[PDB]
């Protein structure tokens, strides 16, 4: 769907 | 028996401690003196997990349920080792399996939850929590991680009583030298002193270095000077997001636009090819692409960074997922930097420099930082937007305002060249197409919700449609080749009224700033603050909190998540960006930017609340910097009912996106340059790492 910053 | 139990407990003992060998070398001598132990079996399945020899780490587990079929333990830990290899399917069984054998196992309960949240069930997650901290209400890890759900869908219940109890549990364990329970990472969002985020960020990194320890590697030896290289600085770009992620959208052009006389570029890719261009861009672009996803072991990972040569090996990652700080932390350069893709200090002493700027990390708090400042000259932030939405540097309207009814388009000079009346407009240059059968036709496909149409032969696009035309140009891949139509109506916004957007994910967001929100709202009658499902089931929360704050329901308007090319083309249609104080848009703030939409900001003490202030410094607007909420509450008011002062602002951020090193992928490549190259000398001349305040 859609890719973000992530821990 | 009792033998094997001491070996056993003084395993765990030696674990805890981060003796990782040791501990090991003791449940196997365990296991050796009492064969049918099935926690020795369960816990050095577990080490081993720690290890990464996740298959060795299964076949322990399943000896430790084969001889107790009861053993709760054993299929919780087994579940995460079967999620740490993306086996979601398996750790739920395991999960839900030592639920069904002891429903009152907290620590089963909190794992069931976090791969609920994980996939997105945050509800579920959230329940899971609950339950966990109720069987054990001291669980550090299941209530932090409570406190991060919650702040996903900005549930605020209690929050004071919320945020004070989170940092008196990092104060608690920070003491104690255990892992703190907040992530690095979200740590920006509470309100821990910058020692306190320091502290969390150490104990991250230290991890990395007891891992490694294990391997025995004596020290690499670093080059002195740059004779084996030709007279060139070889850098090292390590990240796992060379591929469609926000890291490869910010700095996907920088590997190719090096001075390849001076310089030579090594790009250390962390994950796999995901099929993308923009991994076919670096993998291009950069002199040598090397895919360490294909070499597990960090020992022969590093060894091969060593014999390329690096001077300066780059951080891309922080503590983000992909991360292999453990390379890092081995130190194959004599130089190691953090870059871009973190926004916080490492805390780590392996960490020579963060790479930053004056406005995102001023002298005073030089101490949240256990790097050396290297200070970029404009901002350390860069985006690759001028490469990806080209489309999107000019822009005309349809009938006189800026943002109602929007063109975008590589040919869309030569479509307002076959037109009859086209006006041009001077902003305070923008074609204006007059309202005609043409325009009629436009709006018609929009309201009718049709995929395209022709006009003089031109390829008209709906803008809502773009994965059925061109998948490829949604997501930033692909420049769109065809003329796209942007427009209020498509998202539900009035065509009348002042639209405030914030388009972050919804976890920036916090009690204050929605508060901010709301009197700039009720100040400005008739506008909107438009924000996104990101994710969908915070809009309640936001909605209530704002009807409580006494906004009607209607002054917020929902839009789902986009493809990349729409979020950024449908930010044209804001007046302006309200910027989230407590964690910035950082990505996101250059998205709003490179759509011409002024940009509101509160610069804080972190690194992740001065970024975009950053920004708008390098991008020479000074004007819509706060230094208090009164302050940005008055701006965002002014921007909203000074319509004039609104024409103004936005034309001087319309060209300043051009005109600015903001977007400039080149400059910021040459500034980089001469930075890396300070670094170079200062080393090479013996000295260590210290600050760069240009
Ligand atoms: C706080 C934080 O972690 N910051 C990181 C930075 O410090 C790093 O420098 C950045 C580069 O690694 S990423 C990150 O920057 P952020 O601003 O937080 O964006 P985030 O991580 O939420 O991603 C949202 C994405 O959705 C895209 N996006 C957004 C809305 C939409 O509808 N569609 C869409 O594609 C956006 O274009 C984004 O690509």
């Amino acid at each position: 769907s859609s890719r973000v910053t992530v821990s | 028996p009792t033998h094997a139990d001491s070996l056993n407990n003084l395993a765990n003992i030696k674990r805890e401690q981060g003796n990782i060998e040791e501990a090991v070398r003791l449940y196997r001598k365990a296991l050796e003196v009492f064969p049918e132990f099935a926690a020795a079996h369960s816990n050095l399945a577990s080490v081993l997990q720690q290890q990464g020899k996740l298959q060795e780490a299964l076949m322990h587990y399943k000896e430790a349920i084969r001889i107790s079929p009861t053993f709760a333990d054993a299929y919780s830990n087994m579940g995460n080792t079967l999620k740490e290899m993306q086996d979601v399917q398996g750790a739920l069984q395991c999960y839900t399996r030592a639920i069904q054998i002891n429903p009152a196992f907290a620590d089963a309960h909190s794992n069931l939850a976090s791969i609920h949240k994980d996939s997105g069930n945050i509800p579920e997650a959230i329940a899971s929590y609950r339950t966990a901290l109720k069987l054990k209400p001291d669980f550090p890890d299941a209530y932090c991680n409570l406190a991060h759900c919650l702040q996903i869908v900005c549930d605020w219940t209690d929050y004071d009583e919320r945020m004070k109890k989170l940092v008196s549990i990092v104060a608690d364990q920070l003491e104690k030298n255990r892992l703190p329970s907040v992530h690095p990472h979200h740590s920006m969002l509470y309100p821990l002193s910058h020692g306190f985020r320091k502290a969390i960020a150490e104990r991250h990194g230290n991890l990395c270095l007891d891992k490694i320890n294990v391997l025995h590697k004596p020290p690499y030896e670093h080059p002195k000077d740059l004779k084996l290289s030709d007279g060139r600085l070889r850098v090292g770009y390590v990240s796992s997001d060379f591929g469609n992620h926000p890291t490869s959208h910010l700095m996907q052009s920088i590997p190719g636009m090096h001075n390849p006389d001076k310089f030579e570029v090594f790009c250390y890719a962390l994950s796999p090819d995901d099929g993308t261009n923009f991994r076919v861009k670096v993998m291009a672009e950069a002199n040598h692409f090397i895919d360490l996803s294909q070499i597990p072991c960090n020992g022969k990972a590093a060894d091969r960074i060593h014999q390329d040569g690096i001077h300066i090996l780059v951080n891309m990652n922080g503590y983000t997922k992909g991360a292999r700080n453990e390379l890092f932390a081995l130190r194959p350069a004599p130089i190691q930097a953090m870059w871009l893709g973190y926004p916080g200090t490492s805390g780590a002493l392996f960490m020579d420099y963060i790479i930053t700027d004056q406005e995102t990390s001023p002298a005073e708090v030089a101490e949240q930082y256990s790097e050396k400042l290297a200070y970029m000259p404009h901002t350390f932030f860069i985006g690759d937007h001028a490469n990806m939405f080209p489309h999107l540097k000019k822009k005309a309207v349809i009938d006189i305002y800026d943002n109602r009814i929007v063109l975008n388009g590589i040919d869309l000079k030569a479509f307002l060249d076959s037109l009859p009346d086209v006006k041009i407009v001077k902003m305070k240059n923008m074609p204006v197409i007059p309202m005609n059968t043409i325009a009629e036709a436009v709006i018609e496909m929009i309201n009718r919700g049709q995929i395209q149409i022709t006009i003089n032969g031109f390829s008209i696009s709906n803008g809502l449609a773009t994965t059925q035309i061109n998948n490829k140009a949604a997501t930033g891949e692909e420049v769109p080749r065809t003329i796209i139509v942007t427009t209020r109506s498509q998202y539900g916004l009035p065509e009348d009224a002042i639209v405030y957007c914030n388009f972050n994910q919804l976890y920036k967001i916090d009690p204050s700033t929605l508060q901010m929100w709301a009197n700039i709202l009720k100040r400005v009658p008739n506008s909107v603050l438009w924000l996104l499902r990101f994710p969908a089931v915070g809009e309640p929360n936001i909605q209530q909190y704002a009807q409580n704050m006494g906004l009607p329901q209607n002054r917020i308007i929902f839009s789902p998540v986009a493809p990349k090319e729409e979020h950024v083309r449908r930010g044209q249609l804001a007046d302006v960006c309200l910027d989230t104080p407590l964690c910035n848009g950082h990505t996101t703030g250059m998205d709003v930017l490179w759509a011409g939409t002024p940009m509101v900001t509160m610069p804080g003490e972190t690194l992740a609340s001065r970024v975009a202030a950053s920004q708008l410094t390098c991008l020479g607007c000074l004007e819509l910097i706060a230094k208090n909420r009164q302050e940005y509450e008055d701006i965002a008011v002014k921007l909203g009912t000074d319509l004039e002062y609104l024409k103004k602002v936005r034309g001087k951020v319309w060209k300043q996106r051009i005109s600015s090193p903001l977007f400039n992928t080149k400059q910021y490549t040459m500034e980089l340059e001469r930075l890396y190259l300070q670094m170079w000398e200062h080393y090479a001349a013996g000295n260590k790492p210290d600050h760069m305040i240009k």
